[PDB]
Formats: C-alpha cells, sequence, structure tokens
C-alpha cells in the first residue's frame, strides 16, 4: 500500500489501532468515534506512551459548519498540591505523588457528546477483545521496555504484565492486559462517571494513595473536560492552521511558522547545498527565538498570558524576530532574550 | 505520547495528541484496575529542582491546585480557505513535539513533500537551552556543515527526533502517513 485513500483515513502510531479507527469509520462513526476507538487502542499496544491513566487534547474540525473547536483533557495537579511539593527529579517522576488528576475519560466524553454517531459501547469493544486475547509487542513498546527493564523487573506489578519469566518482553511476544479489559468493559457499560464518581473511583484514589499519592476522591469527581471553541489559529497563504493555545505549545508553533513565513520557503530551498545550509539554518534560528518566549507560558486560568501570546501569534512580533537572524552565525543564548518573569 | 490523525469521509477531521508523560509515567500500576498512572506532574517547573545547568525555574509553570502544567503538544489541522481540509498533524517526543511539528509542515507546504516523505526526512531540534543543534543520523551532511560553520555545535541523537502522524489531501484523495521511527501504519478505505 501507499496509503492513498479516496474516502477516508487515519494514521496512528500502532497499524491495528489505525486499523479499529478505520473500521468505525466504515460502521458510520464520525470522526471523533474513531480517534476514541483508536486511542482506545493505542493505550492498550503503547500503554508505555497514553492511555486512561493520562490526559489529551483534540483538536476537532468540522467541515460542515467549518468550526474547528479543541477539547482540553489534560491532567491537572489535585487540590492538596502545592508549589513546593518536590526537592528532586526523581520525587516528581516516580511514584503516587507524580500522579496528575487523569482527564482521558472525560475527554473521550466530552468529545463523544458532541460528536459522537456510534455508541459508547462500541468504542470499546474491540480494545476489550484486543487486550483479552493479547497481541505481540511492537516496536515501540519493546523499545521502552528495554529501556526501563530495571524498574519494571524490579515491580512485581508491572513485571506482572510486563515480564516474561520476570524478564520485561520483547519485541513479538505476547502482551496481555486482563484487569484493562475488565476496566475497558465497566467503563463501556457504565460510562465514563465510572471512573470520575462511580464503582472505579475509589479504587483509583487507593492506589494512588497507597504509592504515596495525594489525589483524593473529589478531585476525580471534580475533574472536568473543556470546550475551547475559539482555538488560536494562525494564517498561512490560503490556509488558516488551528491548534491548541496555553497551556500547549500552539503559540510556539504558530511563531515558529510566523518567523519562517517572511523567508518564503519553496522547493528552490533545498534544491542546491548553498540554499538548504541557509534554510536549515534559518529553521533553527527561528526554533531559538520561539523557545525564548515559551518559558513565560502557563495554565491561562492561573497566569495572565493573553499578552505573551498576542505577541506569540503576531506577524509583526514574527517579523521583529526574523529581522534578527543573521545569515551567517547563530548567537549566545541572551541574543534571543528568553524571559522568566515578565 | 502518542499521536493520532483523522480524516472521516464528510471531510471533517480529528487531531488528537494523548499523554503519560515519561515511559509508563509514574511506574505506578494498579493490579486491580491494571489502569498506568501519569507522571504528569513533572512537566511543572519546581523552585528545587534544577535540570539544565544554568537554567532556572520557570514561575508562569510553578505547581499551583487545580492547575495544568506545560505541554509540548500540538495537535492541529490546516483548513484550507475553501473550508476543505488540507493536513492533519502532530508529534509525539517531549519538547520535540514542536519542532517536529514545524517540520512536517514545512517540509509538505513549503519544500512540497509527499506526506510519507514529510513524515520520514530527517529532522533536528534546538530549544535554546540547552545550547545545542541536535540532528538526526541521517541527515544531510551538507545542513551538518551549513550549521556548523555558522557556529552551531551539532550532536546526532542517540536514537530518533520525535514522532509524526499525518494526513495531507491529495489529487488521489487523503494521504496518510505513520512515522516508521516508531513503526505505526495507516489504515482507509
Ligand atoms: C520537599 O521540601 C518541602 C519544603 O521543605 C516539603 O514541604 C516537602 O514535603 C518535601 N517533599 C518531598 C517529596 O520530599
Ligand atoms: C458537524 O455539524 C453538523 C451540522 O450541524 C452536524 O450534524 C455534525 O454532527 C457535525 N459533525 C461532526 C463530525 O461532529
Ligand atoms: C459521587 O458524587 C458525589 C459528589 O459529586 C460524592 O459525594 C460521592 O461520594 C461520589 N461517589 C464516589 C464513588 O466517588
Ligand atoms: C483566529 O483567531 C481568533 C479566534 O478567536 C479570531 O480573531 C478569528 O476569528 C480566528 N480565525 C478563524 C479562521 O477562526
Ligand atoms: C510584546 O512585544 C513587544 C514588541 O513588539 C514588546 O514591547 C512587549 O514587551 C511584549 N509584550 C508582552 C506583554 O510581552
Ligand atoms: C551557545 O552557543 C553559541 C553558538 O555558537 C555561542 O555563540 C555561545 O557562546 C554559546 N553559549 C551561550 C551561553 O550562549
Ligand atoms: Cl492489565
Ligand atoms: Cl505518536
Ligand atoms: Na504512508
Amino acid at each position: 500500500d501507499n496509503h492513498v485513500y479516496t474516502r477516508a483515513a487515519v494514521a496512528a502510531d500502532a497499524k491495528q489501532c489505525s486499523k479499529i479507527g478505520r473500521d468505525a469509520l466504515r460502521d458510520g462513526g464520525s470522526a471523533v468515534d474513531a480517534a476514541i476507538a483508536a486511542l482506545l487502542c493505542v493505550g492498550l499496544m503503547n500503554a508505555h506512551s497514553m492511555g486512561i491513566g493520562g490526559g489529551l487534547f483534540l483538536t476537532i474540525y468540522n467541515s460542515t459548519t467549518r468550526k474547528a473547536e479543541v477539547i482540553n483533557a489534560r491532567e491537572v495537579a489535585p487540590r492538596l498540591a502545592f508549589a513546593t511539593m518536590f526537592n528532586s527529579s526523581e520525587q516528581s517522576q516516580k511514584g503516587g505523588l507524580s500522579v496528575a488528576v487523569p482527564g482521558e475519560i472525560r475527554g473521550y466524553e466530552l468529545a463523544h457528546q458532541r460528536h459522537g454517531r456510534l455508541p459508547w459501547a462500541r468504542l470499546f469493544q474491540p480494545s476489550i477483545q484486543l487486550a483479552r486475547q493479547g497481541f505481540p509487542v511492537g516496536k515501540g513498546l519493546a523499545a521502552a521496555l528495554e529501556n526501563k527493564r530495571t524498574v519494571i523487573e524490579q515491580q512485581p506489578v508491572l513485571c506482572e504484565v510486563f515480564c516474561r519469566d520476570r524478564k520485561v518482553l520483547r519485541e513479538g511476544e505476547r502482551l496481555t492486559l486482563p484487569q484493562l479489559a475488565d476496566t475497558y468493559e465497566t467503563l463501556a457499560i457504565e460510562g465514563a462517571q465510572a471512573f470520575y464518581n462511580g464503582s472505579l473511583t475509589a479504587q483509583i484514589v487507593k492506589d494512588i494513595q497507597a504509592a504515596g499519592g495525594i489525589v483524593t476522591a473529589e478531585d476525580l469527581n471534580n475533574y472536568r473536560a473543556e470546550l475551547i471553541e475559539h482555538p488560536l489559529n494562525i494564517s498561512l497563504g490560503d490556509a488558516v492552521l488551528y491548534m491548541p493555545s496555553a497551556p500547549l505549545s500552539g503559540p510556539v508553533l504558530a511563531l515558529i511558522l510566523n518567523i519562517l513565513k517572511g523567508y518564503n520557503f519553496s522547493r528552490e530551498s533545498v534544491e542546491s547545498p548553498e540554499q538548504k545550509g541557509l534554510t536549515y539554518h534559518r529553521i533553527v534560528e527561528a526554533f531559538r527565538f520561539a523557545y525564548a518566549k515559551r518559558t513565560l507560558l502557563g495554565d491561562p486560568k492561573f497566569v495572565d498570558v493573553t499578552e505573551v501570546v498576542r505577541n506569540m501569534t503576531s506577524e509583526f512580533f514574527a517579523a521583529q524576530l526574523r529581522a534578527q537572524i543573521s545569515d551567517d552565525t547563530t548567537h549566545p543564548i541572551s541574543y534571543y532574550k528568553p524571559e522568566f518573569y515578565t | 505520547t502518542a499521536h493520532l490523525s483523522v480524516v472521516a469521509e464528510d471531510g471533517s477531521a480529528v487531531s488528537a495528541t494523548s499523554t503519560i508523560n515519561l515511559y509508563f509515567g509514574s511506574k505506578v500500576r494498579s493490579p486491580v484496575s491494571g489502569i498506568l498512572f501519569n507522571n504528569e506532574m513533572d512537566d511543572f517547573s519546581s523552585p528545587s529542582i534544577t535540570n539544565e545547568f544554568g537554567v532556572p525555574p520557570s514561575p508562569a509553570n510553578f505547581i499551583q491546585p487545580g492547575k495544568q502544567p506545560l505541554s509540548s503538544m500540538c495537535p492541529t489541522i490546516m483548513v484550507g480557505q475553501d473550508g476543505q481540509v488540507r493536513m492533519v498533524v502532530g508529534a509525539a517526543g517531549g519538547t520535540q513535539i514542536t519542532t517536529a511539528t514545524a517540520l512536517a509542515i514545512i517540509y509538505n507546504l513549503w519544500f512540497g513533500y509527499d506526506v510519507k516523505r514529510a513524515v520520514e526526512e530527517p529532522r533536528l531540534h534546538n530549544q535554546l537551552l540547552p545550547n545545542v543543534t541536535t540532528v538526526e543520523r541521517n541527515i544531510d551532511q551538507a545542513v551538518t556543515a551549513a550549521l556548523e560553520t555558522r557556529h552551531h555545535h551539532t550532536q546526532i541523537a542517540s536514537t530518533f527526533i520525535a514522532v509524526v502522524q499525518a494526513i495531507v489531501r491529495t489529487a488521489g484523495g487523503w494521504a496518510a502517513a505513520s512515522d516508521s521511527r516508531k513503526g505505526g501504519e495507516p489504515a482507509g478505505y
């Protein structure tokens, strides 16, 4: 296959999950149904990357109303969290205290309420099967398992699913996830409320606090996914690009491309080593300028970023940065004016 | 992190990036539910933790109860002036997500590479701090030279830079690509 499709396409980071999304489309599901169904599958096949214990954002475009929206379902610091709770990378990276309140399931639910066509339960069905029957460990997960061999092998609760005779599974070996299968089934039947204010809730709280965390039932009961009706956008030629603003990196992306659009890149830009070299140099300098401004970004509900984001999405501001890009040299850190306060 | 791109038959589209943060998140798995819990608190800045030599804490991104941590994720949909979807794109790979996403867009929209090439094409990354330009192993070495003679210190990534999934509208319909760096593959009809 070349993967050019006449009618519909799903691009995911596991084949089986792309197929699961595609099948939902074929059965009448909206773009959102396919995405939710694929995501539940990636949560299984790339369990190291994402899943119902985490959070997500969706950028959704409706070709009928021609409106784009964003769904914010990223995790939130628990009610008991505070600025100085951690004193080492190790405390913020490992154990229950490192856990933020998961938003994933509230995020699927909100997207589905707004855009779904297949029943909720249908979205989980093929992933329930997959987790019970098992699948060969793919390349990515195999690499992750290798990378984290030590911690996995010394933690019985992880080795339980991720090992074979106390040693981490390898590429091609069968991984089964029988407890997640049950959990996905509960979610399919009882709905999102099972996670957040229902039959899974007390267990979640108990797992997190047992590992030293501080998430409580109230945190889960309180979690809300958020509809953002006006996502960030920038104009590029005849096109608009929709992307999430803070707390995500739309503003960084916007600024990178706005700096670069003023150079009018084309296939010529890469045709000779002279031009190609300059082109890539320009790219790297735009990265540098864009990341300088990124240190001002934060959750817009707690930090006023209105004007930081105005600047980052402004073409004039990008033109001012493009003019400081020297064609023959890069510069020291301070040249790009990274700021840590305003 | 995982990025997913979807175009439906009616031309509607979804771009979705999802994460539990690091590999296996917190390393806390429930023995009862099997849920593997995120370690998303690590994306906050903390006054007592220095990450990079010489990089100070970012007060805009400190922990507060109810606050969301800053993210590099950027799930994007490019729509044409006529209201039709042109590109659905995003990435995984921590602070490399944003540069990788910019590259996929540049490669396709400006250099005119098809979506598969746009996804497979070698990448590079600079995030200002640290003060280094990371290039993939198979980058055109005329690029490496062009950067080094302009005083960039370059280094080669030991693995790869980011993971991109994308769909682009073409003459033949919707062209889809999954990044071979992680081994995904698209599906459609
Ligand atoms: C770190 O230090 C602060 C201030 O002394 C304290 O409140 C906090 O409980 C400590 N946390 C950890 C995880 O060691
Ligand atoms: C787009 O809007 C139309 C008309 O309001 C609606 O019927 C449809 O459900 C929407 N499409 C999606 C994918 O949500
Ligand atoms: C369900 O909701 C209410 C408040 O929303 C709460 O008092 C009750 O204890 C919750 N149940 C569970 C199991 O969390
Ligand atoms: C882009 O940015 C804002 C969204 O609030 C607004 O000025 C404008 O309507 C947006 N453009 C599009 C095409 O939505
Ligand atoms: C935005 O950029 C202008 C320069 O165009 C600068 O003077 C100003 O300080 C910036 N504003 C904010 C709020 O960062
Ligand atoms: C960073 O790298 C640049 C590129 O050569 C160099 O000019 C500068 O001295 C280095 N150090 C700092 C702190 O910017
Ligand atoms: Cl399991
Ligand atoms: Cl991905
Ligand atoms: Na492809």
